[PDB]
């Protein structure tokens, strides 16, 4: 719930720093927006790419690590200890 | 363009929905790639007669687990 909020919420963000950046060329435009044109499962899906170190994701760091703690969190609690 | 737009991003999607979206991707990007290796420590433990001679079975080498 509240991870899938703020998920939410920092693309809200996101899509309005992408609208408002739209002077120089529409070149990076198309690939900056492909994320939102994308559809939901798909953008969900290349959105938790964050693990390893790949990182291609947009997701931030802050909200990396939620999710980071709370996957270790449940590893311990199936005993992958 | 225009037909890409309209579709909603997930932040205009009802939380719900994107909550399900989210179980079932974090189950497959996550959950489904986590690998723990087991499998000889376990067939080493499944192999072991366990304290066969210890306990009192009066009886022919009774077969380990795995046998």
């Amino acid at each position: 719930d509240d991870f899938v909020a703020k998920l939410q919420d920092n693309q809200r963000f996101r899509y309005n720093e992408v609208m408002q950046a739209l002077n120089m060329s529409a070149a990076l435009t198309a690939r900056k927006t492909k994320e939102f044109r994308s559809p939901p499962q798909e953008q969900i899906n290349m959105l938790l790419n964050f693990k390893d170190d790949k990182s291609e994701c947009p997701c931030p760091e802050e909200i990396r690590d939620q999710l980071l703690d709370f996957h270790e969190d449940l590893m311990t609690h199936c005993g992958i200890e | 363009v225009v037909a890409c737009f309209r579709m909603a991003p997930l932040y205009n999607l009802p939380r719900h929905r994107a909550v399900n979206l989210f179980l079932q991707g974090y189950e497959k990007s996550w959950i489904e790639t986590e690998e723990h290796y087991f499998e000889d420590k376990l067939i080493e433990d499944l192999a072991k007669p366990g304290a066969e001679p210890p306990e009192e079975d009066e009886g022919t080498k009774r077969v380990d687990p795995l046998h």
